[PDB]
């Protein structure tokens, strides 16, 4: 299912998530028209997209692939192409960057025998900083703003 | 700490090896065309002696009786242990102590315990002390033999259901058109796919579609038991729970299996 | 100009519709697994009356006999011309020789009984340089009904056949308005004849056909012919209109473009 996600900043830019990523600029005819600025197709089978809440670097999409690998595609050059991988591969349902700390990337995964589902990564392959929820499937994630 | 009795009425079948081709059409319907079948619990296990099928009553009607089919007399209920870990020392062993036959079916998602309908009362008696028994009625919970060690390496697997048609031809070729043992376990339960096949077979399928362990970890087997449709499992699950070893059990009609990691294969063998 | 007699020795079979389930295993093996079968000539037609199979000697050994299987006597050779309604079919019909045309997306195939090969050679010696294949050529010495179905003729890259395998299996084994479906696989070439409504079930980028839509209409004749194809071939040869000739165990078919359906209907009515 295609998704539209407004960037946290750059009020004239948005990304229309589809089979291939595409970042437009509000200037097709949106109303106003949209001018494509970038297109990323190196992360196939994407099932979860979340903006990087910190300003630098801008346009950093945490593309949650269907195999559980979270690719921090750039639609601080260290946080580019990062390939956070779960202990056991399975679908990545929901992703949610914490607003208080924009470098944690909470990832929600499908079921497994003895692997944690809701992995709280560390943006800083890697290992989860916090692994909460076992033998279940975190369908949605939402950090409490307070 | 909470045990659920699922709403599946499972009949355990045993398709003989020469008689697979007669059952290809319903097996294909169940395996690859979920929209064309009302079944919600399928489990096919390839063994050299015969093929083992664990399909519920709704899917049982699609299997035509034949001289090459052996069907278990009783109806098996599916017991699932939730988390709200180690079921060998809490489910299989206590049931063995009360002399109740079980047919374990562990999947990549969760482990299933199959017990006979006629033994449901004994199951509730045995497992009430340690587990809070729940029953899934209307979609909502309701409170109530020598061993062998084949040298081939196995790997549990899962597949995105939207990706299953892409690798359908290879799966059909492996299933129907094909020291060391031949083992292939397929289970499509509630939309979850769990495949256990040898590492040699893994080369046929694409690496991108298979999604397990992120490191290529391979499992080892310890087939056991004998004589068709419990001991077959208590004789191994009990000792392994006593040794406190996590295992991936796949019971069949006449024989029992227990996948263990490659590192702990020697320890598992020494335990038995 | 040249009538190549192909090496294939095709046996024509008939499968009852209720009996398709028993033959799903060898049929899938032949359809989707070239590496698991030595068959080089395979055809399968989904007519409402029954299922028609045209496999060679190697393929036929994989089909077990049953009460749902009717097997035509005598082996049918294959004739290919390197349009032909008034050249190969009409003169053969004038000699009272049965033919079973299987028109594919690549070339038109003519099937004749091996017991009548001499008569075929006699009839076609004065119009074609008849060749025989041994690897290299060897020079040898009823009421009408037109369903409103708009059919399409498709080919398919064998590499992309596994991609659409599940949908094809669902259509073949798990399913005016004649409900016609013909599948052939000869010498590595795939030809699929199917209704327009079934095309929407399949991806459009994987199916290859005319880049104009070019949907076709169908005509059926007959009602165990073991040469009713003469009744469509002859008059339509006099009309000089190209058409797919797909002859089944009972029916025979004549697929014409939707633009020319009126002309063929008018000429066949008289």
């Amino acid at each position: 299912k295609p998704d539209i996600l407004w960037a946290p900043h750059h009020v004239d830019r948005f990304v229309v998530c589809d089979s291939e990523l595409s970042l437009y600029h509000v200037e097709l005819r949106l109303s106003s028209a949209a001018t494509l600025l970038s297109i990323n197709s190196d992360t196939p089978y994407m099932k979860c997209v979340a903006w990087y809440l910190n300003y630098d670097p801008e346009c950093l999409l945490a593309v949650g692939q269907a195999n559980g690998r979270v690719v921090l595609t750039s639609l601080f050059k260290d946080l580019i192409g990062k390939e956070f991988v779960p202990k056991h591969a399975r679908q990545c349902n929901t992703l949610a960057w914490n607003p208080l700390d924009s470098n944690w990337l909470a990832a929600g995964l499908d079921k497994h025998r003895a692997d944690f589902s809701v992995l709280i990564w560390d943006i800083c392959v890697t290992k989860p900083l916090y692994e909460l929820g076992q033998n279940d499937a975190c369908l949605s994630l939402c950090w409490l703003p307070r | 700490m909470e045990l659920h009795i699922l709403e599946h009425r499972v009949r355990v079948l045993s398709v003989a090896r020469p008689g697979l081709w007669l059952y290809t059409h319903p097996l294909i319907k169940l395996l690859f065309l979920p929209r064309r079948s009302r079944c919600k619990f399928f489990s096919l296990t390839e063994t050299p002696e015969d093929y083992t099928l664990m399909v519920d009553e709704e899917g049982f009607k699609e299997l035509p009786p034949s001289e090459f089919l052996q069907v278990a007399e009783a109806t098996w209920l599916v017991l699932n242990v939730s988390s709200h870990t180690k079921i060998a020392r809490s489910v299989i062993a206590p049931l063995a102590e009360h002399h109740v036959a079980v047919l374990m079916l562990s999947t990549y998602q969760t482990d299933f315990i199959l017990v006979r309908e006629q033994d449901l009362s004994v199951v509730i008696h045995t497992l009430a002390q340690e587990f809070d028994i729940y029953r899934e009625v209307g979609g909502e919970p309701v409170p109530v033999h020598p061993i062998q060690s084949p040298q081939n390496r196995f790997c549990v697997l899962t597949l995105d259901p939207e990706t299953l048609p892409a690798i359908a031809t290879t799966l059909i070729d492996v299933l129907f058109y094909s020291s060391s043992i031949t083992f292939f376990a397929f289970s499509l339960i509630e939309g979850y796919i769990s495949i256990v096949m040898d590492a040699e077979t893994q080369k046929k399928f694409p690496s991108d579609l298979l999604l397990t362990s992120s490191s290529g970890e391979l499992w080892r087997m310890v087939r056991i038991g004998g004589q068709p449709l419990c001991g077959i499992v208590a004789q191994i699950a009990g000792p392994l729970a006593a040794a406190d070893i996590s295992a991936y059990y796949i019971s069949t009609f006449n024989f029992a299996h227990a996948l263990v990691p490659e590192d702990g294969i020697g320890s598992v063998i020494e335990v038995l």
